[PDB]
């Protein structure tokens, strides 16, 4: 029953939040972070909203927690190309991120673990964002994977423990 | 005699295109019926398991 | 496809013999080609309609404050709320701030403040960016009622950096301008005549104007650090919002009515009063409501029965069936609308709608752009809307129609003493939803008879068939107008780069292609 | 979601009560026949998505430097004149040294010969870095098996002896009116089509060993041999090129464009549809296709006749489509059989219209393994058939005479050594007969029912082939590719610039 220290976060959540003091900043002011639909995501956000609730398809809700930056990512970075990029869930692109990030506010250099029995333990679900680039329909594959939501960082940090 | 046992399920399982046309009413069913987090917690609300699903 | 499209020449045309080699067909193919043909109409319609929107952006991790920025500040907040914490998130960001303290006489005349600007900034250097609070006073200017503080101080501020020819970049303030969401309270129609004159100062002098921005009721650290944040930032958006939630942007979108259900019917009964009615728009808006089997129509105007073309347009309202009433009425003059709303108005067709497309034109380049001009453009326009609301409260009216322009959606040179007006009724109108009142500002195009660099006239008839389907959908703000996309979003980014038509296919395709 | 979209989903779900909601009892005989339709359409978007032509692209070509020692592999019928003596001194003018080998019809049909000539050759010397073959410029045919080319035997006896003596040299292989450019450029040789066959696959089955090919005009020039110099010393990764006097041009796949307009040209079927290998696999098929467009009389042929696996099943079959059926057991390849099957079998009232060849000899190996007997038996009934019935056939008007070629000549792919140069050789017969006046047509088919090039189903294929023969489809090709997958692995057995104007194929590798 060792107590398990946490040595570095990172995060990305509604309102700004880029990093653990950002979400300080946030809560510590007493902020609200619910805004309106996304704009760029090909939503019919006009013709969706109904306050009935048994209407089919649509939704009485008009604002939610978002991040409005949600495609941004450096996927040159990663050894990944700007079509396996598009063609990749956004929620893999924001894992390796935050990934990263959480490695050095550690303290550690996130090459440094490379063969290392390090484990990635990632609670994630399928949301659809394949609902695709000629030339990346292979991409697509591995690039939707709830497995490899968490398989990814052991593969590009080359993690050897369980993910 | 499981029931109220400290008895955990562990499922490998992922999510396959059985729904994307469920019966009027049955949209409440569908959401559970087809969430991969279900497969597992469904046999322990079933079966009243209090291990981890 | 081309045999998709083959199949639909066949429908439409009606011809049997070639649908059925590409019978059962005859009864079913004339339901088809209605169907197909009231599509065609519905999607004619639909082209032509948008609505502006807030579009919720990420929160950048802005620049530092590049330079020694000044701050107008107006003297009576004084150093209490938004004043304090801008200049503290200016110094804090990496920059000298020299807060100015003006009157509200010094703030509305151009040679004053100018003197005064030149007096603060003399010691100092030239500095590299202006940000002014002066619109934060809801006052009205002295002895000039219909012509806002806000407005005058924003206008001389301009006109005096030209004079005293500062390379500065000026970004003005603004508080409640602008509403992003319901949540958000209804914009003060004062405040929101600054955003439509900075949309016209934006095009006229790309360099001097940096933008608007609009803060949320309370004053706060946090906020203030997000302000500089945006105005030292990399930029390219010239109309913000903050709020709570984060930072939002001004867009225009497409607002098709066709998945839109129709609620309400437009059926016009009682009384309609029409300002601007004997001409202009007014008139087509007179021939519409005819067409609809309105029962009486007191069409109001300055000259009434003297206008030109009165004496045939009454003769052809009551060919069409409806009883009709011109009354010359300055709507400026609160007694004169309180004596029309009496007299005029019979007591067995009581009022029910009124359409107000009243305005007196006076263009001029922002150089040459005085109070005094303003005041008399506002009168009507404004003043004249704002007594016909007051004066019919106890009366339940079906539609409160305020006709507004494009000059007010996004600008053109030129309209700076036009578009503040048509931007402070499309506030007004939201201020009277807030009440619980039907208010709809109509962002109208060109009209047919009365700048073709893209944006194309709009055919009478398709736009009161427009403003007749918004009408029965209870929409709140409809911009109605016909735009070549290919051709307008290249002229208006040629003459200062926005990205105000991002959200629009066809005009983001035009620009991505250049 | 749109209006018109929410009405074909109607339509294809075939649900009346929606179908009246999305617009303004009729419809019940209208639905069926319309849903039919929108069946038929999507269909017909999947054919479009097969159809390709091979096409040739003008490319600017500025003084290569060539290196080391090019051995020049010559027949010794053409030596001392000609072409050996401009390619000799352009290699002398460019910097190498040229060994100009003069080999007879019986050493260089032999690999064994060949490679001890080669050895003799360059004697003690150096190793050569580039075998520029002219083998292919001779026309006669091999001695004893008429339906084996020189041209075709030499090349594939040069790569399997420069494989015996292991040289690592990049043999370039050159030709002469094997590809026509232009169209009106002039009517390729079949002897020579044979050889960029052979030479697509050895360029799959061996990368390092081969280099390309490269076509060259009718007469000889001091510029033209420079400029073939030029093209094998310099940094082009072209392996597919031909000369001309205009310029350089280079071999390359494209996507057909889409028809999109009727096609008024009705295949009317009737008299008589001569159908080779008709018991087999794809005759089958084509059997089917014909007896259900309404043909009058289908004289299918082969070496079994009614004395085949499912003979008595196929004729029972095709009986009740509407059409007389008479399958034969003769031989294509003999000249006698097929003048006696076109009088004994096809009778008077319904003359032969169309025919539609579709023999060949299951035969498949590597290049190593390769023999001029072993291609004799293939060439025997796949080439050798359709010229014997080509010209018996000259005294009637023809509406069609489709020749079935395969994808393995059209890209290559490994193992098809003696299989594409036969099928190349059917696509250079076309044109020639198209420019006697005649009509003629070589489908490039995939696979019917290797990766990457899915099987296509009978009944979409028979339907391209028809849409094809609608219209005057000079050389279609028609096959499913996985551009995905297959534009990978082909650049991973041999990276080549022959799909660069496919933008899936084009796209797949980036």
């Amino acid at each position: 029953r060792e107590p398990i220290a946490i040595i570095g976060m990172a995060c990305r959540l509604p309102g700004g939040v880029d990093s653990p003091e950002g979400l300080w900043e946030l809560v510590d002011s007493g902020t609200d972070a619910i805004a309106g639909f996304p704009l760029d995501r090909g939503w019919d956000v006009e013709g969706m909203y109904d306050p009935d609730a048994e209407a089919p398809g649509k939704t009485y809700v008009k604002e939610a927690g978002f991040l409005y930056d949600a495609g941004e990512f450096d996927a040159g970075f990663f050894g990944i190309s700007p079509r396996e990029a598009v063609s990749m869930d956004p929620q893999q692109r924001l894992m390796l991120e935050a990934s990263w990030e959480a490695f050095e506010r550690a303290g550690l250099d996130p090459a440094r673990q490379r063969g290392t029995a390090t484990g990635v333990f990632v609670g994630a679900t399928a949301t659809g964002y394949v609902s695709v680039p000629e030339g990346a329909e292979g991409f697509a594959i591995t690039g939707n994977m709830t497995a490899v939501t968490s398989g990814r960082i052991s593969y590009t940090l080359g993690l050897q423990g369980p993910a | 005699r499981q029931r109220g046992t400290a008895t955990g399920v562990f499922v490998g399982a992922t999510a396959t295109g059985y729904v994307s046309e469920v019966p009027e009413g049955a949209e409440g069913f569908a959401i559970t019926g087809n969430m991969t987090a279900v497969t597992s917690g469904r046999i322990s609300y079933t079966l009243g398991l209090q291990g981890p699903a | 496809t081309s045999a998709e499209a083959r199949f639909w020449d066949a429908v439409e045309d009606e011809d049997l013999e070639a649908l059925v080699a590409a019978a059962s067909w005859a009864g079913v193919l004339p339901a088809l080609a209605g169907w197909r043909r009231r599509q065609r109409e519905q999607s004619a319609l639909d082209d032509l309609r948008y609505k502006v929107t807030w579009k919720p952006t990420a929160v950048a991790d802005g620049a530092s404050a590049t330079g020694t920025w000044l701050v107008v500040v107006p003297e009576s907040l004084a150093g209490g709320g938004w004043p304090v914490v801008v200049a503290r998130a200016v110094d804090q960001a990496g920059g000298r701030p020299v807060v100015l303290s003006v009157d509200a006489a010094d703030g509305a005349d151009r040679s004053r403040l100018g003197l005064r600007i030149h007096e603060a900034l003399g010691e100092g250097p030239v500095p590299d960016a202006v940000v002014s609070l002066l619109a934060l006073d809801p006052s009205a200017l002295p002895g000039l009622p219909d012509v806002p503080q806000a407005l005058a101080s924003t206008a001389a501020l301009v006109q005096a950096l030209l004079d005293l020819g500062l390379e500065a970049r000026l970004w003005c303030v603004t508080s409640g301008a602008v509403s992003v969401s319901g949540a958000d309270g209804p914009s003060a129609p004062e405040q929101a005549a600054v955003w439509g004159f900075g949309r016209v100062a934006g095009l006229e002098h790309p360099h001097l104007w940096a933008g608007l921005v609009d803060l949320p009721p309370e004053a706060d650290e946090r906020t203030a650090a997000r302000l500089v944040g945006v105005l030292a930032g990399a930029g390219g958006e010239d109309q913000v919002a903050l709020r709570s939630s984060g930072v939002f942007v001004r867009r225009l979108v497409r607002a098709p009515a066709s998945e839109v259900p129709a609620v309400r019917s437009w059926k016009p009964g009682g009384t309609v009063l029409v300002t601007g009615g004997t001409g202009g728009l007014g008139r087509q808006v007179a021939r519409w409501l005819a067409r609809g089997g309105a029962d009486h129509l007191l069409l109001v105007s300055r000259r009434g029965v003297d206008a030109p073309g009165a004496d045939e347009l009454v003769d052809e309202l009551t060919d069409l069936g409806a009883r009709v009433t011109v009354a010359a009425c300055d709507v400026a003059d609160r007694d004169a609308v309180q004596r029309l709303l009496s007299e005029q108005v019979p007591s067995d067709a009581p009022l029910t709608a009124v359409i107000h497309t009243a305005a007196v034109l006076d263009d001029g380049v922002i150089d040459s752009l005085s109070p005094e001009r303003m005041e008399q453009v506002l009168r009507v326009k404004v003043g004249g809307a704002v007594h016909l609301y007051e004066l019919t409260r106890e009366s339940d009216l079906s539609a409160f129609v305020l006709f507004s322009s494009f000059g007010s959606t996004f600008g053109l040179p030129g309209l700076g003493n036009y578009a503040p007006g048509n931007a402070a009724l499309e506030a007004l109108a939201e201020q009277w939803r807030a009440e619980g009142r039907p208010a709809t500002a109509v962002g109208w195009g060109t009209w047919a008879g009365g700048r073709t660099h893209g944006i194309h006239e709009l055919e009478p008839a398709l736009a009161t068939a427009a403003l007749e389907q918004a009408l029965e959908r209870d929409e709140s703000s409809p911009v109605i107008i016909d735009i070549d996309w290919e051709r307008f979003a290249v002229a208006f980014h040629a003459k200062r780069p926005t990205r105000g038509f991002e959200l629009v296919p066809e005009a983001q395709a035009a620009l991505e292609a250049a």
